[PDB]
């Protein structure tokens, strides 16, 4: 009955984007000269930390950037000078996500206590707890100074409000537990990968799912946006990456090679789009070619897995965090 | 005996520079433990650099053409040499058996600067031994062929008085041997207790690892140190009794001793990764 | 400008005075995980001696219990956070062979535990709880280990077995059960890990104790085979 | 939820999707244009560096 149509429905989705698919994005880009070799040197090495490194993220200024461990601080940093501004202790030691706001002014955290908390850095104490999730939390994005987004592991994800503590809306439609989320450079849609091997597309204003892409075959563990918007990359712990396109609504082009097996954990792009860093449990990292599916490069010099990565917004440097409680800046 | 000789210099100063080298190159080596390592290999590094070159030049062109001043220097820094690379393994010995035995409290007893404080306590004790007694004539022989060897400025072989040869005998050798018997000995007792509870529990199922360590680190200590250090008291306490070609060839064997640290020492799978790097 | 650096390198100095204290204090401490197969009686022998914390201390020594409760999922993604803690509670009724069964579901979640990727140098102390009135129903006849488990039909009490006036069918019964979880800890250990079971009522008193010693022993273990002695 | 299922699948099967052969070149234009201020595809000199 209700089950017979969603076999015709899935089968004419499948049958729609085949005939849109004329010619690959490697057909397209076999003219364009390679990249060359890419030799990245570290420049900065921050200590402080007692334990593992979990979560990680760079300011809007491209100066300051804050960290999570697993030790029970959230130490904001000043990488040009290499000197430690800020020190909070969290009352839960089990951190799993930081954020840092685009006004600079506060700095969200969670974890496995089910609690978003949020800290006022210009007055440092608790400015409010976010409850609801029955899950612990996976990511936490600012999407103004006063609404946030956030994923947790009951297969939900939901839209705060801070000023009253209360869920705007709630998004559901996943099946395994939501690992990561990122926004969207207008901050009008985001995206989200699950443990079911599927990623989806959100809609903040409406709150409804809009598409669903199906390409991979474990769980999902980062995203990441294209610079233009109109694409994005995804990575797994079958050591592949993928990248997947809005309009066309199907991948475009996977990363892969037979040398490599561990998981991966992070990715992320470059101001220009034509980079790919990936983070892998090797022990070290790797430097993609978007629009080639070659390697350009590799970061080494982490004693313990890569757990987490970001890219300033200017785009001058690299930072790398990783499970033996250091923190490396790459340019 | 110059390719004998040459062979022995290189192998001790390519051994002990690629210990240190890897300990500072690397920062998952920088360890409490691996701060007495480094210690016993600058010490044995050093002992490669000085004195085994100018003994050997001694040796072969048998005189000694450096004049006075050098050959006391040389004596008290060969002593000094000497006397601080034993010293460090009965601190090494000392950790291990804190570590096993107390292991609740073995993290909170020891810190670095506590290390450091250690470390340069032993270099102190050890110069305080060498240096003060020779370079202020307290050890001098007093009988005919001493006092022509002294007068001498070609032949500055060694002459020590009774006193001298006890004490430092003594405190170079024999405190920190029995120290390493008993720390070692409990130790293994340790280890079988805890090897038995095992058989008890899981047995059925499914001491040669212990016994083999145990026998390699004591026995090369203990055979390449032990025959010059009793024949030291003896050539005093009995006159004419020891030949001085003895008495070199003992104090070589012994020498030889600091080639092979690097290899007892240095086996964990982290510094072979270390060496294999390099 | 020359007065800001000096000013931002003092707020360093400071920071880094309180990192140093407070690193006496993390190192000084153990963390423990405890894990419960449901029902069980994980909270009974907790209260007697998001996630839930607590903390005891006993010869001067600090532990500190991690207990998870609003994770309740069948495929456990948080459990590679808790692979540098120093030991494993397991907690599992012994006496619900006939209920449905549990006690195979307790054994396939501890051969998962054990086989797992992060918790590769990770031990085990196990707690065999409800022993009394297993005792009770394996006294009485409306029920029999061999209906559920027919492994159970030729095995032998081991001759190396220590009984607490005590029947021997009772024992025969524990023994068993406790060599079906030994059988899984020692065909894939490789000396890295081992497991401590332990027989556990009601009315004990000292299952502190019994942590102490467990936890002792792991450590001691774990320095003799890191200095080569076993 | 047999009837959730189907209403969202039909929500999202009725979608205009354009060709891969323009999202590629639309990438590969972007890439292309703004590949000139790209500090980690080409080094930068030392000079404005701030990292160095
Ligand atoms: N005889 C005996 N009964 C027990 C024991 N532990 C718990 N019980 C019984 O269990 C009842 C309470 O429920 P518990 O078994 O403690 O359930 P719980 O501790 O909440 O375990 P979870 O629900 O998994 O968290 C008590 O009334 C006891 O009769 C035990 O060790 N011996
Ligand atoms: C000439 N060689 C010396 C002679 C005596 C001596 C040595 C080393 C340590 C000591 O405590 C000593 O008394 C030898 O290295």
């Amino acid at each position: 009955q209700l089950r017979q149509e969603a076999e015709q429905l899935k089968n004419q989705i499948r049958d729609a984007r085949k005939a849109c698919a004329d010619a690959t994005l490697s057909q397209i880009t076999n003219n364009i000269d390679p990249v060359g070799r890419i030799q990245m040197r570290t420049r900065r090495t921050l200590r402080g930390h007692l334990a593992k490194i979990y979560a990680m993220h760079w300011g809007t200024d491209s100066r300051l950037l804050v960290s999570a461990s697993q030790d029970g601080k959230l130490i904001i940093w000043d990488s040009y000078t290499t000197n430690k501004v800020h020190a909070i202790p969290l009352r839960s030691s089990w951190v799993m996500t930081c954020a840092y706001a685009p006004s600079g002014n506060y700095v969200a955290c969670g974890g496995l206590d089910n609690i978003c908390s949020i800290y006022n850095l210009k007055t440092v104490r608790v400015s409010r707890e976010l409850a609801g999730h029955t899950g612990y939390l996976s990511c936490c994005r600012f999407l103004d100074d006063n609404q946030i987004v956030t994923s947790s592991g009951d297969t939900t994800c939901a839209l705060w409000d801070i000023e009253t503590g209360q869920q705007t809306t709630t998004f559901t439609g996943h099946t395994g537990d939501v690992m990561s989320l990122s926004l969207a450079p207008d901050t009008r849609l985001f995206v989200s990968g699950a443990c079911d091997a599927s990623a989806k597309l959100w809609d903040v204003r409406e709150g409804m799912c809009r598409q669903t892409f199906t390409g991979h075959e474990s769980d999902i563990n980062a995203i990441c946006f294209f610079p233009n918007g109109n694409a994005f990359a995804t990575g797994s712990d079958d050591a592949t990456c993928r990248l997947f396109d809005l309009r066309a609504d199907q991948e475009l082009m996977t990363y892969s090679h037979d040398n490599i097996i561990c998981g991966i954990t992070s990715v992320s792009f470059s101001k220009s789009g034509r980079l790919l860093l990936a983070g892998y449990d090797d022990f070290n990292c790797n430097v993609w070619d978007a629009l080639k599916a070659d390697r350009a490069g590799v970061l080494a010099g982490h004693d313990n897995r890569v757990s987490c990565l970001g890219v300033t917004d200017d785009g001058m440097a690299v930072a790398t965090g990783s499970w033996d409680s250091f923190l490396k800046i790459w340019n | 005996m110059g390719i004998v000789m040459s062979l022995i210099v290189l192998a001790i100063v390519f051994g002990n520079v690629l210990v240190i080298t890897a300990i500072a190159k690397f920062e998952r080596l920088q360890t409490v433990t691996n701060y007495f390592i480094t210690s016993l290999a600058c010490a044995d590094l050093v002992m490669g650099l000085a004195v085994v070159p100018f003994g050997a030049a001694h040796i072969l062109t048998k005189t000694w053409t450096f004049g006075n001043f050098w050959c006391e220097f040389w004596t008290s820094i060969d002593v000094l040499c000497v006397t601080a690379s034993i010293e460090t393994l009965c601190v090494i010995a000392v950790d291990r058996y804190f570590a096993i035995t107390s292991p609740f409290k073995y993290q909170s007893l020891l810190t670095k600067n506590k290390a450091r404080v250690i470390i340069l306590m032993v270099w102190i004790v050890s110069g305080l031994t060498s240096f003060l007694p020779i370079q202020m004539h307290w050890y001098r022989a007093t009988h005919q062929e001493a006092i022509n060897c002294y007068a001498e400025e070609t032949c500055c072989d060694f002459f020590t008085n009774q006193a001298y040869a006890i004490a430092s005998s003594i405190v170079s050798f024999y405190v920190p041997l029995v120290i390493m018997v008993f720390v070692y000995s409990r130790v293994f007792q340790e280890a079988k207790r805890q090897l038995q509870k095992i058989d008890k529990s899981e047995g059925r199922f499914h001491e040669h690892k212990a016994l083999k360590t145990l026998g390699i680190i004591m026995g090369t200590f203990t055979l390449c140190w032990l025959p010059f250090f009793i024949v030291n008291i003896v050539h005093v306490i009995q006159d004419n009794l020891i030949r001085k070609e003895v008495y070199i060839l003992l104090n070589w064997i012994g020498y030889v001793n600091s080639g092979f640290n690097p290899l007892i020492y240095c086996r964990s799978p982290d510094f072979r990764i270390a060496f294999q790097e390099l | 400008q020359r007065n800001e650096e000096k000013a931002q390198r003092e707020a360093n100095k400071k920071i880094e005075k309180q990192l140093q204290k407070d690193k006496q204090v993390y190192r000084a401490t153990h963390r423990l995980l405890l894990l419960g197969a449901g029902e069980s009686g994980k909270s009974t022998i907790v209260k007697q001696m998001g996630i839930f914390e607590t903390k005891f201390q006993v010869d001067k020594v600090n532990f500190h219990m991690f207990d998870v409760g609003g994770q309740r999922d069948e495929r456990r993604k948080w459990i590679q956070c808790f692979n540098d803690v120093t030991a494993i509670i397991f907690v599992v009724a012994s006496s619900s062979y006939n209920m449905v069964n549990r006690l195979q579901e307790a054994l396939n979640l501890f051969k998962s535990i054990w086989n797992n990727r992060w918790l590769r140098t990770i031990s085990v102390i196990l707690f065999l709880n409800k022993q009394d009135l297993l005792a009770e129903k394996v006294l009485a006849g409306k029920s029999k280990i061999e209906d559920y488990f027919p492994e159970f039909a030729r095995y032998t009490t081991p001759e190396d077995a220590t009984p607490e006036g005590e029947d021997p069918r009772v024992t025969r019964a524990k023994y068993f059960i406790r060599d079906e979880f030994l059988r899984i800890s020692t065909a894939s250990g490789d000396g890295r890990h081992y497991c401590y079971p332990h027989f556990t009522c009601a009315v004990d008193t000292e299952n502190i104790r019994r942590v102490f010693n467990d936890c002792r022993d792991i450590i001691q273990r774990m320095h003799l085979r890191q200095y080569e002695l076993l | 939820q047999a009837r959730k299922l189907v209403e969202q699948l039909k929500m999202e099967a009725n979608i205009d999707r354009i060709k891969v052969s323009k999202a590629a070149a639309d990438l590969m234009a972007y890439c292309e244009a703004h590949a000139k201020e790209d500090p980690l595809l080409t080094p930068v000199p030392a000079s404005e560096n701030p990292f160095r």
